[PDB]
């Protein structure tokens, strides 16, 4: 009974997985977080407040493809990554 | 197979629903809810983690040239097309007509439960929905075809360098035994047979004989699963009566606490039973999981060597597509 | 030098890495915790009455006569017995896993510090070169040195070239050009060198090959032993 | 055409079973002969 957190604490999401209360959605796509259903990660962000919004997989790219087009390697790294078994 | 579906199960309604003494009654047994609980959050946690595992390979969204011609070859019927809303390729729509004859129920607003679900639900037994949905895989799938035609397998080691589609095929031979020369003989046939072998596909699995067998498989033992433990509630079990309403009117206290513990006991080993296949399932689920991660990683990243691994023969490309539940992968 | 250099700085970077606050030894802590709570719920289970009168045996037998002292017992080792063989059960679950792991690990050793592995992401991201395991609680780390290019330039290509109405094809390399002249360099690194007959090879007549340009091919031979 | 170039020498003809008396052609002596 008395755990109804507040009046309207935030606008209330309706999302796939049911209702969101206390969040805010943004038409940002942020990088994941605590994760929600349907591709919702919910985050802290900015006065600091937590906020809802849709997953952005990854930075668009698109390869400058053609004939006769080749791209050559002139530099090259050398990488060292630790993995636990 | 990939993925299976997330379940959550409410034990202190399941075990007893409108009956408060028994909600007492089950008190003095201690905890045999946090641990099922918990298991069941972790099936739903690695489920999650394995398609994450799977799709999840790429840190860049690529995407194909405005031009569609690449040494004459077909992309067409593997290509996403932006005359639907849900950018799938065709070979990926008749795969989710095929599958689409059991499913979770693509509708969890319990807006239009007033016959299935709803059933199972009003025991308690719910549905989570996955974290990525079908939009974010074919948007993964799409990166993955786009950036493997467009690169190769640099792509896949680093930066993305643009390089013709004859010849990628002609160094792609040449890693085979076979010399560039022979390719640029013959483009013409080669593309005529793969466009060939590519309309082929089509119509194998637009037809009758559906092979996808095995992600069917999952969904049908999950579903019995639900149905027999829903079943097992109308169980005796050595009891009067199943209805507590019934079994407590019509009984004195000092007898009704034992009859009421017989059930308890009863749904509780339905219960563990039940948790138990999960796991077991689960076990095999993830293991198909990272075999497929492997596979994808080792013929779609690059050509590989490994005999009868990429497809049958020697492996020039394997191409991936999203499925329900699954994956699908075309061998070259 | 630089790549001596790089490869140290490369080693020196993992040991901030790891000696940071955001520790990746996740793995390894998931099976002690799963294991710590497995125990914690055992030993508290222990207190669970069952529908008994009490969890105390010496009480029950005290204040109750064996008649039904002896049903009280009986329910109490049953549930206990429960409890006993759930437990079982999880650690066997686990044992799988476990065994799966290890078994995951002694391939990735064998394959990758035993011997330099071609398989596509296997022995870290990138082209394997060697790799170096280390020893953990429950556990091993694994260190894979992979190459990875940079600084990529882009340059006209060509399939093969044609000098005397014959093609001809580049032996290991490709044929490459920033404008006027055509050169010949290895795949993974930019290396142009004079297109001649020892690196190329000739197949046949050049009216059947798509893209072909026809360019001249020198002869390391005539031109100066023409004694 | 077995050239020169096609193949490489080792050994002698008395230690391999199944090797067949055959031409090598040089490319360089005939033509280049200058
Ligand atoms: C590849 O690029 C790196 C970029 O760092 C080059 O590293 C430089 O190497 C020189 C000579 O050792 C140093 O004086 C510079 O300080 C390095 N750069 C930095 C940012 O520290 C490397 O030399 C390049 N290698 C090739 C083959 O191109
Ligand atoms: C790849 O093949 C498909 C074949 O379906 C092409 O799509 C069209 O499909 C219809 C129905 O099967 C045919 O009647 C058309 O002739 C096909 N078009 C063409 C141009 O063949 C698709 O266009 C092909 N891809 C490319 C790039 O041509
Ligand atoms: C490689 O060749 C292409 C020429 O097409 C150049 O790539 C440019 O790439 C950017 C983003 O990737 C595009 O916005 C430009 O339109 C491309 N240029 C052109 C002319 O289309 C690039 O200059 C060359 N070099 C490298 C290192 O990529
Ligand atoms: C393509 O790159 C090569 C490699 O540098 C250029 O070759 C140079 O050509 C000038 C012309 O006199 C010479 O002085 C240099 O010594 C050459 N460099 C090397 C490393 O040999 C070439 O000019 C570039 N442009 C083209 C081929 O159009
Ligand atoms: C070759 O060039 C034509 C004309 O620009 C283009 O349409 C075609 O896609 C190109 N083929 C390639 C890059 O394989
Ligand atoms: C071969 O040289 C002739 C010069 O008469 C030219 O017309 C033709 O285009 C060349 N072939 C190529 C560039 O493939
Ligand atoms: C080739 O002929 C010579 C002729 O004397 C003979 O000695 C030699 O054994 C022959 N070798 C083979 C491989 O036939």
């Amino acid at each position: 009974p008395t755990w109804r957190v507040y009046s309207t604490g935030s606008n209330v999401f309706q999302t796939r997985a049911g209702c969101l209360i206390g969040a805010e959605y943004v038409n940002n796509s942020y990088e994941c977080d605590i994760p929600i259903g349907a591709g919702i990660c919910a985050s802290y962000q900015t006065s600091q407040s937590i906020i809802a919004y849709t997953m952005s997989l990854g930075a668009e790219n698109s390869v400058a493809y053609s004939n006769n087009s080749i791209a050559i390697p002139t530099n090259f790294t050398i990488s060292v990554t630790t993995e636990i078994l | 197979p990939v993925s299976m579906t997330k379940t959550s199960v409410d034990c202190t309604m399941y075990i007893c629903g409108d009956s408060t003494e028994c909600s007492n009654l089950l008190l003095q047994y201690g905890s045999f809810c946090t641990q099922l609980k918990r298991a069941l959050t972790g099936i739903a946690v690695e489920q999650d983690k394995n398609t994450q595992e799977v799709f999840a390979q790429v840190k860049q969204i690529y995407k194909t040239p405005p031009i569609k011609y690449f040494g004459g070859f077909n992309f067409s019927q593997i290509l996403p097309d932006p005359s639907k809303p849900s950018k799938r390729s065709p070979i990926e729509d008749l795969l989710f007509n095929k599958v689409t004859l059991a499913d979770a129920g693509f509708i969890k607003q319990y807006g239009d439960c007033l016959d299935l679900i709803c059933a199972q639900k009003f025991k308690g037994l719910t549905v989570l929905p996955p974290l990525l949905t079908d939009e974010m895989i074919a948007q993964y799938t799409s990166a993955l075809l786009a950036g493997t035609i467009t690169s190769g397998w640099t792509f896949g080691a680093g930066p993305a360098l643009q390089i013709p589609f004859p010849m990628q095929m002609a160094y792609r031979f040449n890693g085979i035994g076979v010399t560039q020369n022979v390719l640029y003989e013959n483009q013409k046939l080669i593309a005529n047979q793969f466009n060939s072998a590519i309309g082929k596909i089509q119509d194998s699995l637009s037809s009758t004989p559906s092979a996808l067998g095995k992600l069917q498989d999952v969904v049908n033992h999950n579903a019995q699963a639900l149905n027999t433990l829903v079943k097992q509630l109308s169980s005796k079990f050595g009891a009067i009566s199943s209805v507590l309403n019934d079994i407590f009117s019509r009984l004195d206290p000092p007898e009704a606490e034992v009859q009421i513990d017989r059930l308890i006991t009863g749904r509780l080993q339905s219960l563990q039973t039940y948790v138990t296949q999960q796991l077991i399932r689960a076990a095999e689920i993830r293991a198909s999981a990272n075999l497929a991660a492997t596979k994808m990683s080792e013929c779609v990243l690059g050509q590989s060597k490994r005999v009868d691994f990429c497809g049958k023969g020697y492996h020039l490309m394997s191409f991936p597509q999203s499925a329900p539940h699954g994956v699908v992968f075309l061998h070259v | 030098k630089l790549i001596a250099n790089q490869f140290n700085s490369a080693i020196g970077k993992i040991q901030d890495s790891l000696s940071s606050t955001p520790s990746a030894l996740g793995k390894l802590q998931d099976v002690v915790n799963h294991n710590a709570q497995a125990l914690n719920t055992l030993v508290k289970q222990l207190s669970s009455k069952f529908g008994a009168i009490s969890s105390v045996l010496n009480d029950i037998f005290s204040r109750l006569d064996p008649p039904e002292a002896e049903v009280q017992i009986d329910r109490l080792i049953t549930g206990r017995l429960q409890s006993l063989q759930t437990y079982v059960t999880q650690q066997l679950i686990r044992a799988a896993e476990i065994r799966a792991s290890a078994n995951l690990a002694a391939t990735k050793m064998s394959e990758c510090v035993l011997g330099q592995s071609k398989r596509v992401d296997f022995c870290g991201k990138g082209y394997h070169l060697m790799s170096f395991p280390q020893s953990a609680p429950h556990g091993v780390v694994f260190l894979h040195v992979t190459y990875v290019p940079a600084q990529e330039k882009n340059f006209t290509t060509a399939p093969a070239i044609c000098h005397d109405g014959k093609a001809h094809f580049p032996r290991e390399g490709v044929f490459v050009s920033n404008g006027t002249h055509w050169f010949v360099t290895q795949r993974n690194f930019y290396e142009p060198q004079i297109i001649t007959t020892d690196n190329t090879f000739v197949s046949g007549n050049c009216d059947v090959v798509i893209g072909i340009v026809n360019n001249t091919v020198y002869d390391p031979l005539q031109p100066e032993l023409d004694s």
